[PDB]
RNA sequence: GGACGGGGAACGAGCCCCCGCGCCCGUACCGAGAACCGACGCAGGUGCUCCUGGGUGAGAAGCCCAAGGCGGCUCGGGUGACCCCGGGCCAGGGAACUCGGCAAAUUGGCCCCGUAACUUCGGGAGAAGGGGUGCCUGCGGUCUUGGGGUAUACCCCCGGGAC
RNA sequence: UAGUAGCAGCGAAGAGGGGUGAGAAGCCCCUCCGCCGGAAAGGACCAGGGUUUCCUGGCAACUUCAAUAGGCCAGGAGUUAG
RNA sequence: CCGUGAGGGAAAGCUGAAAAGAACCCCGGAAGGGGGGUGAAAAGAGCCUGAAACCGGGCGGCUACAGUGGGGCAGGCCCGAA
RNA sequence: UAGGCAAAGCCGCCCGGUGGAUGGCUCGGCUCGGGCGCCGAAGAAGGGCGUGGCAAGCUGCGAUAAGCCCGGGGUAGCCGCA
């Protein structure tokens, strides 16, 4: 029922995951995406909602090997929340 | 209450395989009895996920290859596979029951039977085929043994 | 010898479904004495008596009445329900 | 080994139980008498003058 | 233990019956002078020598 | 339980049908990297005491995965200096290190060939030393387990298993 | 001393979405990811412990952090034999 | 309560004459806070008095080119009602 | 040149928080003097368990269980500490 006011596509580069401890990389990538979306959509990082396909993509190779980049679609809602989903 | 604990008992599966639909979150707080859980199972709001059986497709393909002689070379053996003591038991029974039948049928005289019996016990013969050839070569029977 | 009746959720379920009354008796009462006491006091017939001693040290008897007497009716008559 | 690891073996056995006469945790079950009141070996109550 | 003697079980029953604080109306009746019970204990900390 | 004896009654069973009685105490739960002992919701001890599917494999080894359970050996995030603890690699040299090859490294399974002095004749011995090892396509052998062929072994045909 | 040491080391770990709630990384549900699987982990059970079991409610204290959770607290219940 | 046991073993007194034990309003998730009450006095149930160490705030003096505490003399700032 | 003018820090007083000293109180102790002096198979002392409407401990009591009967004292209140 929530209306969409803005739609954008981004390629988020996740190469920073290769510079942090191997034991946390997939979780770290979730934080990278929230900070990216909050920066490019001017919202707080807790206002960013990740889609299931995006979460599954980040974890597809377990905690150590998230992908190097993700192509996502970002939707801003009429109430100020933001949805991020894998482009597919 | 813990609905998964009750559902697992009713469904007869592990708690690790009981799935409760998120659409029934409103109704989970009202569960009191196992009959209440039986209502939710009947409505399809609680079910059991099918168990995993390890797939044997790869094994069955490999099993056929091994029957044709593959993947059993020198580099794939790490210990003893042939039971030598069991092989002796089979070798004695194969030879003795052949010789004892020939004597019971009158095709072998007891003197010749005893010599062959002791020669079988003495590891003279490699296998039943070798024993037959010796019998045929030395005319130890009136007619050749097949 | 009878101290009180047990009127819990489990006890009431056993009254309706299995024709049993649940009582607390003196800890030294035996199954023979419990059956005699129930028959004398309430004029019923006892089929069998199961007993246990609770973790609080009290003896509880599940007393099954014979098939002509109602455990639910007896509790109502006594006014303990 | 004599310290903490050996304390692990004091979890299951007993030397004494409760005495029926005096009620203390002092009845030596193997010796069959009470270390406090002497019940089981002495019909008189054990109490020494060196004890206050 | 699973296999208990009754005499020990009855001493355990007594400790279970006594392990509780004074009722709230006792606190009111004594103007908050009586709030604790010496028989109050926790099964993990204060061990019975039963 | 049986046998071998002694005594007694006129009835009467180890068989069939049928009737009656079976008191007292324990029974929850943990049973341990949080229910026991160690002052603790303690990497110890008690108890891994008894039981455990599939693949690989000599293996109740390790590794991977079921049944079943767990993410509670009860802090989270960011950064990616030094230094510390625990790991990986390092040209040329190869014990020059050091009390000392400490530590690390080398070797490593299985099959074949081969194996010295000495010796209490048993051993030494896996002495030492040399070689082989994957995958695929076919062709064989030795057995085993059923069934069908005159058919109890042999022989022929069909299905499965091991080497 | 000092808002300092420790809350690392003993070969598992979390993440997304939803619900509850004054308040949620942590409670409940699903999905994804992982660890054990002849076992610090699954099945049974002796001693010892003694109510820690189960239900409802709760969060002053207790849990090396948090908490709406809990072996904690309050109230109720539960152990049946030739 | 400690020790298997023989044995060993603490801490911990005080509202007020009278509960008159804090109505009622606002805020807080709650402990509670503000206002407003009772009493001669909050003495407020964590209850007579309420010291020092210790910590917070206010005030006086000093404070980043000058090595510390104590005494005497001289001076600056501040207090100096009884 | 000094003042406006100040960092962190120091000293002193006031107020507050913490703490529980001091002072007052005392149904407790201690010492001395006087009296009185055995209980138990008619089952003692001691212990365990139970016992209250809401009751955990102490005290009392014993399945007749903070109690039952008779008499005397005591008259209007009572249901121990509380
Ligand atoms: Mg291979
Ligand atoms: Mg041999
Ligand atoms: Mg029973
Ligand atoms: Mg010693
Ligand atoms: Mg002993
Ligand atoms: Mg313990
Ligand atoms: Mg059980
Ligand atoms: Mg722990
Ligand atoms: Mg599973
Ligand atoms: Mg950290
Ligand atoms: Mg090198
Ligand atoms: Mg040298
Ligand atoms: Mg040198
Ligand atoms: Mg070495
Ligand atoms: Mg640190
Ligand atoms: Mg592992
Ligand atoms: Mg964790
Ligand atoms: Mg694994
Ligand atoms: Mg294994
Ligand atoms: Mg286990
Ligand atoms: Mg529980
Ligand atoms: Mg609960
Ligand atoms: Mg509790
Ligand atoms: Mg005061
Ligand atoms: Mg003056
Ligand atoms: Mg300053
Ligand atoms: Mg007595
Ligand atoms: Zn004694």
């Amino acid at each position: 029922e929530k209306k969409v006011v803005l739609t954008r596509e981004y390629v988020i580069n996740l190469r920073r995951t290769r510079e942090v401890s191997r034991t946390k990389r997939a979780k770290y990538a979730v934080g990278l995406i929230r900070r990216f979306v909050a920066r490019h959509l001017k919202v707080e990082p807790k206002a960013v909602k990740l889609g299931q396909a995006l979460n599954e993509a980040l974890w597809a190779r377990s905690i150590e090997k998230p992908p190097r980049r993700v192509h996502v679609v970002v939707e801003k809602l009429d109430d100020g929340t933001v949805r991020v989903e894998l482009k597919q | 209450v813990d609905v998964k604990r009750l559902a697992a008992e009713i469904l007869g599966v592990g708690v690790s395989r009981v799935k409760i639909s998120p659409e029934a979150v409103g109704r989970l707080e009202e569960v009191v009895t196992k009959d209440d859980v039986r209502a939710l199972i009947d409505e399809g709001l609680i079910w059991a996920e099918p168990e995993k059986g390890n797939s044997r497709g790869r094994w069955r393909e490999l099993h056929e290859k091994k029957k044709k002689g593959r993947r059993r070379g020198q580099g794939s053996r790490k210990g003893r596979r042939l039971d030598e003591e069991e092989a002796w038991v089979n070798k004695m029974r194969v030879m003795r029951r052949f010789l004892n039948t020939l004597k019971r049928q009158g095709k072998l005289d007891p003197a010749t039977w005893r010599q062959l019996y002791r020669m079988v016990k003495g590891n003279y013969f490699r296998d039943l085929r070798h024993l037959k050839t010796y019998i045929n070569e030395h005319k130890l029977t009136k007619e050749p043994v097949k | 010898m009878i101290k009180r009746f047990v009127i819990t959720e489990k006890a009431l379920r056993l009254a309706e479904r299995e024709n049993k009354i649940t009582i607390i008796v003196e800890r030294t009462a035996t199954k023979k004495q419990i059956a005699d006491e129930v028959q004398r006091l309430y004029n019923v017939k006892v089929e069998k008596v199961n007993t246990l001693i609770t973790p609080r040290g009290e003896k509880k008897a599940y007393v099954k009445l014979a098939e002509g007497y109602s455990a639910m009716d007896l509790l109502t008559k006594l006014g303990v329900l | 080994m004599k310290g903490t690891p050996s304390m692990g073996k004091h979890n299951k056995g007993k030397t004494h139980i409760r005495c029926p006469r005096c009620g203390r945790h002092s009845y030596n079950v193997t010796k069959k008498y009470c270390a406090s009141c002497g019940w089981g070996r002495s019909k008189r109550w054990r109490r020494y003058n060196w004890a206050k | 233990a699973r296999n208990k003697p009754l005499g020990k079980k009855l001493r355990l029953a007594a400790a279970l019956n006594s392990n509780r604080n004074p009722p709230l109306w006792v606190i009111a009746k004594t103007k908050r002078r009586v709030t604790r019970s010496p028989a109050r204990r926790h099964w993990r900390r204060q061990k019975l020598k039963a």
